[PDB]
């Protein structure tokens, strides 16, 4: 398969790496992308235990509604990760680690 | 000629589909119209969907019909019209229809009339695309599922909608 | 001729589809499989000129389309079913509540 | 257009429509473009070969 | 249907597809006329608009 | 090449002429059951499965990783459906 | 390979949200543990929050849904139309969901396969507004339509829901085989499905009397598949009565959701596109007769939701105007209007499915409304006046903008039907009014209060409505650029 | 912007009468199939044909008769007059739509209403 | 009473609600509720489309956009 990541839109910032890997990106994590992850994983579960109660199952409600939201908390800290590393947001903490490195 | 024996066949199976008293009877001519396809798609040299148009649209999807209208038991006085009084109104749109859309292609594609003189000599062949040959089915295997696999995905999630409406609308659990 | 052939074949097919629907006004049945012989008659164009152009864009499509037609068909006979379930007979004097 | 051909090889009528989408890509005024934007579409239906045969057909029978 | 009036209507059918044929070749060897009265009519109506843009 | 077609169509009208004979020669001398709908459309739902596994078989030697994935994909969604014709009693005639 | 799939990121979370939602709702209804609970308002509440987190993955992600566009490039393309028609998308859905917790528990609705082929329908949608070719459009549009179907006799043992979904799917696939075939006539005559390449064979010239008809008949039947999609007379007559029959929530997702995705299709496929102004004079002439039917069949409806019905068919009339005149304004105007008739359709409904509760079927039902739910009464009103275009509400820009293509595209007889039906619209929406502020009904009925919900969305709408005038700047401009996305 | 034509009254009459009588044909078929049939004619085919077929002939006949005198009393005014307007054709129009029906519809009032409407539609014309 | 009460009347307020709901009345009478009449109206749509946008060519030649109009305002009173 030809692949090709060229964007439309060009980045907007200092391109640090074109194509990230998946644990290069994940590794890039900062305490932002952390604090995004656990704080739509947080909300998740609460919605899952709190619409769980009137049936009965707040217990496996909450499971299910914290299997969404910590899918969808990796996929947005993995996408703030990956667009600083490819200067589409502003990275100016990737590039420090990348001059100095 | 074949052409207009597979088009004969077609079209009274047809009329046989839109006008049988009986909607089994309906249903048992509609396999008669794929099967006629399905001749078609030979001649076109497509094997892999003259064979898959009897797989599918006779193997599974008439099944279907014909299980369903069968257990239905429907009784000739509930569906039965006279249809003389549309004679009229589908003579003129049938007549509109055709003129305009049976020659669709004649001006853009112009036919070439069989003259008295062997044009099957220039013919000019090719032996490089003859070395290694594929079959309509590795050609659509190629494509499918690399190039163009999103519309595949939403294909299946067209049937799994499919799956999910038939049990909902019709299940009824002992 | 052979295209001209083919596409009058499809052309055929195309409008007995419109005639049923003209012609079965007392027979839903009938014309949930005219717009089936609708459908058919569009898959064999998309075949017929994707021989007819060298392209395979057309073929790709006409499985799709077959996928399509299967579902349609499927969620078609269960709605046809449990109409008739809820009144207990297929004739359109019974499906025709709502109006205005 | 797509170059896709349907015996696994680049299609007959792929490089007209290439010549035309490169003329195209520079070409503002789409009149500039006319001779092969209708050179793949008679790659596509063959309209004038197949006219012009057909002239060739009619003065045979005229003079028979 | 009786089989053999389904026979008689493929019959009928295969009568009408035939003059269908008739009918498709008729229209090809009518391509120069059409042609030519097309080009007579754009002259016409270049001409006039040629003669009205003078004004 | 089309050409083997030809002997399968000599074959049918052979045997249609043998049926015809064999079957010939002695004139000389209102219940509803929702389940069978049912089992139709799932038979229609994994026709459909093996129809788009034909090209993917034979093509597997090209499409290679991306390829599997994609049909890989395409499996779960429908089995993911097919769980849910499992646990809803589609599958049970008693 | 990973970093490919950042363009279709909200549409993997979705999906695969809603895989996790209906093996949730199939595990524990089945469970005799839990005593078979009704999953419908649980898996509801978790697939507003999925809506919600694709909206956040979507909104926040702006410039990566481009990334890779080559290599997606023969399947969709994503730019910032898309981008904000799907953000509006994602919000009608998320809005309607939250309307259906009263409906799911005081009905008892149990089904959570409802909220689960919502979801698929807008994942479906989702793709018809980055579709880029006539094979991705028709397969999005179909899984749109097949949800629809569904949904609409999800009440199966109700005359009315089986009659609404069997007339929806016969009508809707006569309408998908037309526009199928459109479809198949424009790839024969053009060998391309792919919008650029059909934008590239079509334009320069639109009929230079050596017209191609395969290309004018394919984009005849497109047209007449995209008519009855957005109820447009004369491929309207389905929409009443699949209104009115269909659950109430269902009658509310479809006034709104499904004419946002289709006008995104429409923009794309002809705008994008090149033709004569045939096609203009189709959607003019559709236009007209959808205003007169649309005014004259509101004018004799007794009952509110096909009252709705006939006057969405209006408002789409009005809407279509802006699509004929052709110019950066008209589809400006188009988006303003579709937006603004979005939030007073779900203003509207909201209103509708809190009077359900107490089964709201006739105007006439509505009578003494001032005196036993005076605020309530007020909100309605409000609405009703939006909706016949009186300033300073925001409903008055249909009206405004209908008039100005008008006396500007030279048009004087699309002015003169303009003054006319929107008199009729006047009369038959102040008819409302009436009925609950001027009769004196012997008998009374005493609604049930709405829940905290619809009450929130009616109150936010309502200020939206009648203070939107005052700072509109946000929408005109977003509008603006919008439209300027499609060309450049 | 109109210089497409060879004219001629008697042939614009005869041409406009032939073009009515096609469309009421037409308009008169689609009606015919639009309505039911009687419940005493649903087993027998023959009667609801013929009923069709005098349906397309007498809508045919009456616009027919619209077609013709609209053109014929516009192209008669406008040339006893010799001025072009349109003012010659809203006579016309008045004319055609006042006599004929109101000979079909059997009233003074229909025939004064449906002249005023056909005044108007060719006034916008 | 002439004029007022008459007239003015008659041509404005009276006349002109009973009028409309007449054709209100008419056109809701449209909306039959038979599934048949709205797939017609579909193919009636779908071939008055044909029809005007293509087959307007060589009908020019024995029509008058004037009489088109005519037709259709005039079939408003029948029966």
């Amino acid at each position: 398969m030809n692949t090709d990541i060229t964007a439309l839109e060009k980045a907007q910032y200092p391109v640090v790496d074109r194509n990230p890997a998946f644990t290069k990106v994940v590794g890039n994590f900062s305490t932002l992308d952390y604090l995004r992850f656990s704080t739509i994983t947080g909300i998740s579960v609460t919605v899952g235990y709190l619409s769980g109660i009137k049936p009965g199952i707040k217990g496996p409600s909450m499971v299910t509604g914290g299997l969404i939201g910590l899918m969808g908390g990796f996929m947005y800290a993995y996408q703030n990760s990956a667009g600083r590393l490819m200067g589409f947001f502003p990275n100016d903490g990737e590039v420090a680690s990348y001059q100095k490195r | 000629m074949i052409l207009s024996v597979l088009s004969s066949l077609a079209l009274v199976s047809g009329l046989m589909v839109v006008r049988a008293k009986n909607p089994v009877h309906s249903v048992l001519f509609f396999i008669l119209v794929f099967c006629d396809t399905s001749g078609l798609l030979l001649l076109l040299g497509l094997d892999f969907f003259a064979m898959i148009f009897l797989v599918v649209y006779i193997g599974a999807i008439a099944v279907l019909f014909l299980f369903v209208v069968m257990m239905f038991h429907i009784q000739i006085a509930e569906i039965h019209e006279e249809v003389l009084r549309y004679l009229p109104v589908s003579g003129i749109i049938g007549l509109i229809f055709w003129w305009e859309m049976f020659f669709i292609l004649d001006n853009e594609s112009i036919p070439l009339l069989p003259t008295q003189r062997n044009t099957t000599s220039l013919r000019y062949t090719v032996y490089a695309g003859k070395v290694r040959s594929w079959t309509n089915l590795e050609t659509l295997g190629n494509l499918l599922y690399t190039y163009y696999f999103v519309w595949f995905l939403v294909s299946s999630l067209i049937l799994l909608v499919a799956m999910i409406g038939a049990i909902v609308l019709t299940m009824h659990r002992t | 001729m052979d295209l001209i052939k083919y596409f009058t074949f499809s052309m055929i097919i195309f409008i007995l589809g419109i005639w049923g629907i003209l012609l079965n006004r007392r027979n839903i049945l009938i014309m949930l499989m005219s717009i089936e012989l609708m459908l058919l008659a569009v898959n064999l164009n998309f075949l017929v000129f994707s021989v007819s152009l060298d392209d395979m864009m057309g073929q790709v499509f006409a499985l799709l389309v077959l996928t399509v037609a299967a579902a349609e068909s499927a969620i078609g006979l269960a709605i046809f079913v449990i109409t008739f379930r809820v009144r207990g007979t297929i004739a359109v004097e019974f499906i025709n509540s709502i109006q205005g | 257009a797509s170059g896709w051909g349907i015996t696994g090889n680049k299609g007959r009528c792929y490089d007209f429509w290439m010549d035309f989408s490169e003329c195209m890509s520079h070409c503002r005024e789409p009149k500039d473009c006319t001779l092969l934007r209708e050179d793949y579409l008679e790659c596509l239906h063959h309209s004038k070969e197949f006219q012009r045969r057909n002239r060739i057909y009619k003065e045979e029978q005229r003079k028979l | 249907v009786k089989v053999l009036t389904y026979f008689g209507m493929t019959l009928a059918a295969f009568a009408f597809w035939q003059s269908m044929d008739k009918v498709h070749v008729w229209i090809a060897l009518h391509q120069d006329e059409k042609q030519e009265r097309m080009e007579k009519e754009a002259e016409v109506r270049r001409v006039r608009a040629e003669l009205l843009r003078k004004a | 090449m089309m050409l083997e077609f030809a002997p399968i169509f000599i074959y049918l009208v052979i045997s249609l002429l043998v049926s015809l004979i064999l079957l010939g020669v002695p004139f000389l001398f209102s219940r509803f059951d929702i389940r069978f709908y049912l089992v139709s459309i799932l038979f229609l739902i994994f026709d459909l499965e093996v129809t788009f596994f034909f090209p993917w078989a034979v093509s597997l030697n090209k499409i290679d990783l991306f390829g599997f994935w994609s049909m890989m994909a395409f499996l779960f969604i429908l089995t993911i459906g097919f769980l849910y014709e499992w646990k809803r009693g589609a599958l049970d005639w008693e | 390979m990973f970093n490919l799939f950042l363009a279709v990121f909200p549409e993997i979370f979705i999906i695969n949200a809603t895989f996790i939602l209906l093996i949730h709702g199939v595990v524990f209804s089945t469970s005799k543990k839990y005593d078979y609970p009704p999953l419908a308002s649980n898996v509801g509440w978790l697939g507003l929050l999925s809506v919600l987190i694709t909206l956040l993955l979507l909104a926040a992600g702006a410039p990566l849904l481009t990334i890779a566009h080559l290599f997606w490039n023969n399947l969709f393309r994503r730019d910032n139309f898309t981008y904000f028609c799907q953000i509006f998308l994602l919000l009608s859905t998320a809005g309607t969901i939250s309307m259906c917790f009263d409906f799911f528990d005081q009905e008892r609705f149990d089904a959570f396969e409802f909220i689960v082929l919502i979801l698929l329908s807008t994942c479906g949608m989702l793709f018809m507004i980055s579709a880029y070719d006539l094979i991705a459009m028709y397969l999005a549009i179909e899984l749109q339509s097949l949800c629809f179907y569904v949904i609409a006799a999800s009440k199966r043992k109700s005359e009315f829901s089986t009659e609404a979904g069997l007339k929806y799917l016969i009508l809707g696939a006569f309408s998908s085989g037309i526009l199928l075939f459109g479809c198949s006539m424009i790839y024969g005559s053009t060998g391309a499905t792919h919008f650029d390449q059909l934008a590239k064979i079509l334009t320069g010239y639109e009929i230079t009397g050596a017209r191609s008809s395969g290309i004018f008949m394919g984009i005849l039947f497109i047209a007449v598949g995209f008519l009855f999609k957005i109820t447009a007379v004369p491929f309207h007559m389905w929409a009443p009565d699949i209104y009115e029959g269909s659950p109430t929530p269902v009658t509310a997702f479809l006034s709104i959701a499904p004419k946002i995705s289709i006008f995104a299709n429409i923009l794309r496929v002809f705008i994008y596109g090149s033709y004569g102004a045939t096609l203009q004079q189709i959607f003019f002439f559709c236009s007209i007769a959808s205003m007169i039917l649309g005014a004259l069949a509101a004018m004799a409806q007794t009952k509110v939701k096909r009252l709705l019905a006939y006057s969405s068919i209006g408002h789409v009339g009005y809407i279509c105007i802006g699509f004929s005149c052709g110019t950066i304004e008209g589809i400006q105007s188009l988006l303003i209007g579709i937006f603004i008739y979005a939030l007073m359709t779900m203003d509207a409904f909201a209103i509708v499915l809190a009077l359900r509760q107490t089964r709201v079927k006739y105007i006439a039902d509505l009578g003494a409304l001032a005196k036993t739910n005076p605020i309530l009464a007020i909100t309605f009103s409000i609405t009703m006046f939006s909706y016949a275009g009186i300033p300073p509400l925001a409903g008055f820009c249909s009206k405004f903008y209908l008039f100005f293509a008008a006396l500007g595209c030279g048009a004087y007889f699309l002015a003169l039907v303009g003054v006319v039906t929107s008199v009729i619209g006047c009369f038959y929406y102040i008819r409302l009014v009436k009925r609950m502020f001027f009769d004196t009904p012997r008998t009374w009925i005493l609604y049930e209060p709405m829940d905290r919900n619809k009450s929130l969305l009616l109150a936010m709408t309502s200020f939206f409505i009648t203070l939107f005038l005052l700072y509109p700047s946000p929408l005109f401009s977003v509008t603006h650029q919008m439209a300027l996305s499609l060309y450049l | 912007r109109y210089l497409e034509e060879e004219d001629g009254p008697l042939m614009k009459t005869i041409k406009g009468s032939i073009t009515g009588f096609g469309a009421g044909t037409i308009y008169g078929t689609i009606l015919a199939t639009w309505k039911d049939v009687p419940r005493v004619e649903r087993n027998v085919a023959l009667p609801g044909l013929i009923r069709t077929l005098k349906m397309m002939g007498t809508h045919g006949l009456t616009f027919a008769a619209i077609g013709g005198v609209y053109i014929g009393v516009e192209q008669l005014v406008q040339n006893f007059r010799s001025k072009r307007d349109f003012y010659n054709g809203a006579i016309g129009g008045f004319v055609a739509g006042a006599s004929v029906l109101g000979y079909r519809a059997r009233s003074i009032p229909t025939a004064i209403a449906a002249g005023a409407t056909l005044a108007v539609t060719s006034a916008l014309i | 009473e002439a004029l007022d009460k008459g007239a003015i009347e008659i041509l404005g307020p009276y006349g002109i609600s009973y009028t409309f709901r007449r054709l209100a009345e008419r056109i809701s009478q449209l909306q039959s509720g038979f599934v048949y009449h709205y797939a017609f109206a579909m193919l009636l749509g779908l071939t008055l489309f044909v029809t005007f946008f293509c087959m307007w060519d060589s009908l020019s030649s024995w029509v008058d956009n004037r009489l088109s109009f005519i037709l259709i305002v005039s079939s408003f009173y029948t029966k």
